[PDB]
């Protein structure tokens, strides 16, 4: 059938890095834009609503507004990679992604947000 | 699926304005 995987269903970043996280389907020879549709959500709120070529800028939740985006070039190779620039704390939680490219399918990815050795290393020194 | 995901973002949205 169609089907979405994932790389690495885990990542790791540091407060305030750039991530991006990947999902592959299956695109053959040239991308067809009028047959694909990509979603993205974590938690309860919307990231990415790609519909035909276009994303629907309102659909975004706030908090993720000028801040993530969809790497588009990646799209022709069946790889649907969201981008987060400087992450915050709120950005941590299970990420979903969800293709419709023929068939249909998705996969979860959980994403935590720690903070640097720095910040350790001032708390450490409160031991 | 695709229809249920534009639905959910749809109620969603709504919700957050
Ligand atoms: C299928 C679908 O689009 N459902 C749906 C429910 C509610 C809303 N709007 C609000 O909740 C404001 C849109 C679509």
């Amino acid at each position: 059938a169609f089907t979405v995987t994932v790389p690495k269903d885990l990542y790791v970043v540091e407060y305030g890095s750039n991530m991006t996280i990947e999902c592959k389907f299956p695109v053959e020879k040239q991308l067809d834009l009028a047959a694909l549709i990509v979603y993205w959500e974590m938690e309860d709120k919307n990231i990415i609503q790609f519909v035909h070529g276009e994303e629907d800028l309102k659909v975004q939740h706030s908090s993720y507004r000028q801040r993530a985006r969809l790497l588009k070039d990646q799209l022709s190779l069946g790889n649907a990679a969201l981008q987060i620039t400087d992450v915050k704390l709120q950005d941590a939680g299970v990420y979903r992604c969800m293709i419709s490219y023929g068939g249909a399918d998705y996969k979860r990815i959980t994403v935590k947000v720690n903070a640097p050795y720095a910040a350790a290393l001032e708390h450490h020194h409160h031991h | 699926d695709p229809a249920l995901w534009m639905c959910v973002f749809a109620a969603r949205q709504c919700y957050e304005s």
